[PDB]
């Protein structure tokens, strides 16, 4: 059980690898990561860049849910976790803020909307199927993919090596099948 | 329209 | 002082990494 550069490669791997692989089930980690990443580095990306990301993960979160036919009462408290009422950066500006939490309520009254059964639910759920599918999230995908490009020029030479190194530690006496997540973030990032 | 999480995520 | 040197530093929660590294294998 690690720490430094590669405890951050490990979570930004397994990250790349759930956004790439559309686990919904997984965003919530996802977000974690991300939120333990502006907590010591709000350098790494602009607020704008860091909150279009993390809100698409959150309303994926939430879109899933619906979608999967969960009861509504569990739909509104992911919701209202996700969003709540309330409530930085030398730019974090008042026009990205503005639309930043303009994007938040029409969200939430959206799905508040859903979850009173309207007569034409059906219409609405296909539309809001199509509204966060493939395209939003190819774009969500770039988003993070920038986000980790900004990680790897903050940490120092990357070294394939470490996650074998720990894994045998966790697991001793066990053969380790190489990881496909970790090397396909090691050939995305460019590494030698 | 009001900005929404999907148009937002798709622009720039 | 500086944002490299800032990052390294980073520790992540417990369980985010238990996660990580199970999922990863």
């Amino acid at each position: 059980l690690v720490a430094g550069p590669a405890a951050l490669r490990f979570a930004a791997a397994a990250s790349w690898q759930v956004v790439r692989g559309r686990c919904v089930e997984h965003f919530p980690r996802v977000l974690e990561f991300l939120r333990s990443l502006r907590a010591v580095a709000p350098g790494l990306v602009r607020y704008r860049h860091h909150e279009r990301l993390c809100m698409g993960l959150k309303a994926k979160v939430v879109v899933e849910l619906i979608l999967q036919g969960r009861p509504w009462a569990q739909v509104l408290k992911a919701l209202n976790h996700h969003f709540p009422e309330s409530g930085r950066d030398p730019k974090a500006t008042k026009q990205d803020l503005r639309k930043i939490l303009e994007a938040q309520e029409t969200f939430y009254q959206q799905v508040k909307q859903l979850s009173e059964a309207p007569v034409d639910l059906a219409s609405k759920l296909q539309e809001l199927e199509q509204e966060y599918g493939e395209p939003f999230l190819a774009a969500m995908e770039k988003l993070l993919f920038e986000y980790l490009c900004q990680l790897e020029k903050a940490l120092p030479t990357p070294q394939a090596q470490q996650l074998q190194d720990v894994l045998s530690w966790m697991q001793p006496g066990v053969s380790i099948t190489s990881s496909l997540a970790w090397r396909q973030y090691g050939v995305d990032m460019g590494w030698l | 329209k009001r900005m929404t999480i999907s148009r937002l995520v798709l622009e720039e | 002082s500086s944002l490299c040197a800032r990052v390294q530093a980073a520790r992540l929660p417990p369980q985010l990494m238990a996660w990580a590294l199970h999922f990863l294998m």
